[PDB]
């Protein structure tokens, strides 16, 4: 019926290797929402009575979410996760505390990087305290990786520390070897007013023209070895104008109006 | 502004004092 | 107060009359502000104009 | 906490306030007039 | 915080005598 | 007369507005007398209004001010 | 005896409070009510009268000695600060109270305008009744926050102060508005798991319906402080944005709002704005009431300034004379400057527990970008074209190539502003050697002109308000 | 431990209509204690009201009113409140969600002034929910036997019927009527509405010799 312990509870079979399918776990969660109704209605208000109910509420939700990453059902995971986040944050000494709690937190963190919202990581990290309620061990990989990307390093970023957990963090790295590439590439657009093609490709870590083309589309850069890094630099220069006064001076209407009232 | 405010603070003491004087006068009457 | 509030005579609270109390209260407080702010603008302007 | 005269509060809207409003409208007129006049003394 | 210049005093006087020859 | 018995806001505003602007002496004097008339029913509002007028050294305005006060009160 | 000496001063306390109530009741006199109520009266009521002379057993002697339970309970309210049902919930040294000998003095002055005979207490219906009740609570809360009372007393404050009030007025809501904020700080201090936030939210609905300017301003600042403690980020972000936080607010309100807004902005990578408000906050905060929060602003701010790439001075640490407590932050200041990560990571973990209390720990981890940034920042601005190789040898970065990506990311953020030419391989400064051809000296002046105009408009309105309030109430 | 509404809100986002229906119910109980969090997620609440495909459609509208008041948005509270079309009673007895109920009365009275020109009565062209709170406001007047209560409301709505009989029995005739005359002349400069109010007063006076003749003379 549930996702609870014992194999008489239908989602539990999907969590274990009794159903080897990665998409029958995620799939089967939709049914499970009906069985969830009774187990999640009570513990959305915290009390020590509601402690038995909490564990089971979380079990159905976590298990389903975890398996989704393996087959890259990832957007569906992020809506499922949200519910888990509130239970992990709070509901102290009623057993949010599990092996599952740890795995789930790290999975979410990895995802914020996959969207490339640096900002989203910092707010989120603090929200859960997802760095001292299960500690930086597995959790360490996204936190350190986000700090390195923010810093501007693309050489101590790590992906090796994300393969220390194999709790389905192992499938996020796949889509975070994209992201490191993306970031180097944007920074290079800002970096050069114009430099040689040769000097810029070894830092991209592209060395085949196909790789150059692929990300160049995203940048707005035209052709493969040839690229126009220059767009971003061009933007700085207009401060030089003075000839059209109305906008350039600015707030000409505003300052006058208030001044007239006062006198 | 600051000058009118320092004076305003002094006005406050007299103005508070008036409400209390009335109180003291009402009480002397009710207690006899 | 309210409809289910104090007072069972209902003229000296207006028991029934209450429970919609916010309708009444809003109005009275609005007067207090308006009268007040207009009076400030006028006196201060009258002081400057008299000089 | 709760206001002391609930019959005065319910009654007051219709009573005191309604009547007052006319007296206030004159008071508004005196405020604009002072400004115009103030600016006129300046000329 | 504390100025690095102090530490620089002893080191800067000595450097001067050598440096002029060493580099043009 | 007309605004007496429930005075309008527009009506008081005009009476004040015509007086300040005018160079015509009789016109000025007059504007001031009516202010008391529209406010006859609420005599309380008039002495304040008249105060501003009492203060000026314009005799034509001074004349009307006296009348205003006289009728309202 | 002991309560006789401080008796002279109790009549003095009563004089200022009784008047304050009086003022409020006649129309909107609001501006004058809030300046009196907050830092000014409070610094005197507690410190001068009770502590200095000795005898804290004059506080529940002040809000009861008639035997008023009030028509809506507030008898308990008075007990818990001091004299719970025994001698002292902190400091007694009173031979007369209302549980020791009733009456010895009348601060009540026989008239409902702070307190009054037991005739009020058992039942009244007067329009003077809400006014005394709201007021009753301000007088009590004054010792609560200064002395830092704790335990059950803290928990039961909330009940009496709101959900006894859901109807107020503008005059009354303002008084209550101040009482809730002081209790809230005392609540925050204990680090109780019992929800501070829940009461403050419930209080907000009442604040909003009266539409009292004061209620919104006080609750909102505290509600952010509560939020930081739990570490639930999303709600605080929304709440700060909603706060218009009025220009006519008490000095302690101004310092605390800027301070919360700074904590929120710092993690966000809006550190330029966070550091300005946080420096301002320390100056603006008083010498007396502010002390708990005040500490916390100086500690957090040192980390926040580094986040911008400011290098904070030694004078900053020495001058308030807190240098000891500040000592670890001092270590981070050195680490940021040098440009080497190893010293920064080591300090972060070791002092980790201590930082978390203050709420710094989330901000400390952000400095890793900053360690390098601050060191590349001095070197890029100072010189014109310098090699990535110079930056790396001085700063102790891994590679020139490593230093090249790091500078690229920073110029995108735009707090170092440069364009990199990786031809020869130098990092190039932006500079025009004449800013007259550009609008910038004009734009700089123009900004001041808007900022200045704001002071004029603020001043004209503010100036008349207290003398006006005094005229209706009658001045001697 | 609890201090966070967040988990109840996540249920709304998660899939299956039945999950959402219980969640919305629970989200209404918690809204008072934590207003701040719910308001971020305010927009999500709007779409659940919007959809008529929910059973808990009423609750969704209700949840939105409760956040919107808390912010200060009284008008927005009302658009949704009228949407639920029921559960005004539960708001009505309260002393916090009473603010929306108070508002319906404040809105009704301004709209009527506008509506008055072509049809004199407020009646059917203005909507059923607001008219219902107003009819109850009349019932309050009648019960308390406050003559003052009746007159003021009547002026705003521009109905004659309430002015005339301030309590329906009208066995407290001399002096209830007197009030109507002083209040119409002072408030307004509106000649037209006044002429109408006076006419109704003639009919009541005519019938009974009970009202004082000082009152009738004023009307004439």
């Amino acid at each position: 019926l549930q996702a609870a312990a014992g194999m008489y509870e239908q989602l539990k079979d999907e969590w274990n290797r009794k159903s080897p399918n990665l998409s029958k776990c995620g799939e089967e969660l939709g049914r499970l929402k009906l069985v969830l109704l009774e187990l999640n209605f009570l513990p959305t208000t915290g009390t020590k009575l509601t402690k038995q109910q909490l564990i089971l509420a979380r079990d159905i939700l976590e298990i389903g979410a975890q398996w989704s990453i393996l087959c890259k059902d990832i957007p569906s995971f992020e809506r499922y996760m949200a519910q888990l986040k509130c239970y992990y944050f709070d509901y102290k000494e009623q057993l949010p505390e599990s092996a599952y709690m740890h795995q789930l937190l790290g999975l979410n963190l990895l995802f914020l990087l996959s969207q490339n919202r640096v900002a989203e990581f910092h707010t989120e990290l603090e929200r859960l305290p997802a760095k001292d309620i299960q500690t930086n061990v597995y959790i360490k990989h996204p936190v350190s990786l986000e700090q390195y990307l923010m810093e501007g390093s693309y050489n101590k970023v790590f992906l090796a520390k994300g393969n220390i957990p194999a709790e389905s963090y192992t499938f996020f790295i796949d889509i975070l070897l994209d992201t490191i590439r993306d970031e180097i590439a944007g920074c290079i657009e800002k970096a050069y007013e114009k430099i040689l093609f040769a000097e810029a490709t070894r830092i991209l870590f592209f060395s085949t023209p196909k790789k150059m083309t692929d990300y160049a589309k995203k940048r707005g850069w035209l052709l493969g070895p040839n690229n126009y890094y220059s767009f971003a630099s061009q933007q700085q220069k207009p401060e030089d104008s003075t000839i059209p006064s109305t906008e350039l001076a600015r707030q000409v209407i505003e300052y006058a109006r208030q001044l007239e009232m006062i006198v | 502004m600051v000058v009118v405010y320092l004076a305003s603070l002094i006005r406050s003491v007299v103005a508070l004092h008036n409400l209390i004087n009335n109180k003291i006068a009402n009480r002397d009457a009710e207690k006899k | 107060m309210a409809l289910d509030g104090p007072e069972q005579m209902e003229l000296e609270e207006g028991k029934a009359g209450s429970g919609l109390r916010q309708y009444y209260l809003s109005k009275i407080e609005e007067l207090q502000l308006i009268v007040n702010d207009k009076s400030q603008n006028l006196r201060r302007l009258q002081a400057q104009r008299n000089e | 906490s709760f206001l002391g005269p609930e019959p005065e509060d319910l009654e007051d809207l219709y009573s005191r306030y309604k009547k007052l409003q006319q007296e206030l409208e004159f008071l508004e007129v005196q405020e604009e007039y002072i400004k115009d006049e103030q600016k006129n003394l300046k000329k | 915080n504390v100025e690095d210049d102090f530490s620089n005093q002893l080191r800067a006087e000595l450097e001067k005598h050598g440096y002029k020859m060493e580099t043009s | 007369m007309a605004y007496c018995g429930s005075g309008n806001n527009k009506a008081i505003r005009r009476l004040l507005h015509v007086a300040v602007s005018d160079v015509n002496d009789d016109v000025r004097r007059a504007a001031v007398e009516s202010l008391g008339f529209i406010l006859f029913r609420t005599p309380e509002q008039c002495p304040s209004v008249v105060s501003l007028l009492s203060e000026s050294y314009n005799p034509h305005v001074r004349y009307g001010a006296a009348m205003a006060l006289g009728v309202c009160c | 005896p002991a309560p006789q000496d401080v008796e002279m001063k109790e009549e003095a306390a009563a004089g200022s409070g009784s008047a304050g109530e009086g003022d409020g009741k006649a129309a909107a006199t609001e501006h004058s009510q809030r300046e009196l109520d907050t830092v000014t009266l409070e610094d005197i009521k507690e410190h001068v009268r009770q502590l200095e002379k000795a005898v804290s057993g004059k506080e529940p002697r002040f809000v009861l000695r008639a035997l008023r339970m009030l028509p809506s309970t507030s008898r308990r309210l008075n007990h818990y600060v001091l004299y719970k049902a025994v001698h002292g919930f902190f400091t007694s040294n009173n031979a007369t109270r209302d549980f020791l000998l009733p009456f010895l003095e009348e601060p009540m002055d026989t008239e409902a305008d702070l307190q009054f005979r037991p005739r009020t207490g058992k039942a009244a219906s007067a329009p003077l009744l809400p006014e005394v009740e709201a007021y009753l609570q301000l007088l009590m809360v004054i010792f609560l926050m200064n002395s830092k009372r704790y335990k059950e007393a803290q928990k039961i404050s909330d009940d009496l102060m709101q959900k006894i009030s859901t109807q107020n007025r503008r005059a009354l809501d303002l008084v209550a508005a101040k009482c809730y904020y002081y209790h809230a700080r005392v609540y925050e201090f204990l680090d109780k798991l019992d929800v501070v936030r829940s009461f403050l939210h419930a209080r907000l609905r009442t604040a909003t319906l009266r539409h009292d300017a004061d209620g919104q301003a006080t609750l909102l600042n505290l509600l952010l402080r509560n939020y930081l403690h739990y570490s639930l980020y999303d709600q605080a972000e929304k709440l700060v944005s909603k706060s218009v936080f009025p220009e006519q607010a008490n000095n302690n309100e101004w310092a605390r709002y800027l301070y919360y807004t700074g904590r929120i902005k710092a993690i966000q990578l809006e550190y330029s704005e966070a550091r300005r408000t946080m420096t301002n906050a320390l100056r603006k905060a008083p010498q007396h009431t502010a002390v708990g929060f005040k500490q916390t602003v100086h500690k957090l701010l040192i980390v926040v300034e580094l986040l911008l790439g400011e290098i904070p001075d030694r004078l900053q640490f020495r001058q308030p004379s807190l240098k000891r407590s500040l000592m670890p932050y001092f270590l981070l200041t050195q680490a940021v400057r040098t440009g080497n990560l190893a010293k920064f990571n080591q300090v972060l973990d070791q002092f980790g527990e201590k930082f978390q209390t203050d709420g710094t720990y989330t901000l400390i981890i952000r400095l890793r970008h900053n360690v390098i940034k601050t060191g590349v920042r001095m070197i890029s601005l100072s010189y014109s074209r310098i090699s990535l190789a110079d930056i790396a040898q001085k700063l102790q970065l891994d590679s020139p190539e490593d230093a090249e990506f790091i500078v690229a990311k920073a110029i995108r953020d735009g707090v170092i502003e440069a364009s990199i030419n990786h031809e020869k391989g130098y990092v190039q400064s932006k500079e025009m050697i004449d800013i007259y051809s550009t609008r910038e000296p004009q734009l700089a002046f123009h900004q001041r002109i808007s900022f200045c105009l704001d002071i004029h408009n603020m001043s004209v309105k503010a100036m008349r308000f207290p003398p006006k309030s005094y005229n209706k109430d009658l001045e001697s | 431990m609890i201090t966070s509404a967040a988990g109840i809100i996540s249920l709304l986002d998660e899939e299956e209509p039945q999950l959402k229906e219980f969640a919305l119910h629970k989200l209404n109980a918690v809204v008072n204690d934590f207003w701040a969090e719910i308001s971020e997620s305010v927009d999500k609440i709007e779409v659940l009201y919007e959809d008529e495909g929910f059973r808990s459609r009423q609750f969704a509208a209700l949840v939105a009113s409760k956040v919107f008041y808390h912010l200060g948005a009284f008008e927005e509270s009302l658009n949704y409140a009228l949407g639920a079309g029921d559960l005004f009673n539960v708001n009505d007895n309260s002393e916090y969600v009473e603010t929306i109920i108070a508002k319906c009365i404040d809105h009704y009275t301004k709209q009527c002034v506008e509506n008055a020109d072509l049809p004199e009565g407020e009646k059917k062209p203005i909507d059923q929910r607001l008219e219902g709170i107003v009819n109850k406001m009349f019932q309050r007047c009648l019960d308390d036997h406050k003559y003052k209560q009746a007159i003021g409301i009547a002026l705003e709505t521009r109905r004659l019927d309430v002015f005339e009989k301030t309590i329906l029995e009208s066995n407290d005739v001399p002096g209830m009527l007197a009030y109507s005359l002083k209040l119409c002349m002072s408030l307004m400069q509106n000649k037209q509405f006044r002429n109408k109010v006076l006419r109704v007063l003639v009919k009541i006076y005519m019938n009974l010799e009970k009202p004082d003749f000082i009152n009738v003379c004023q009307c004439l």
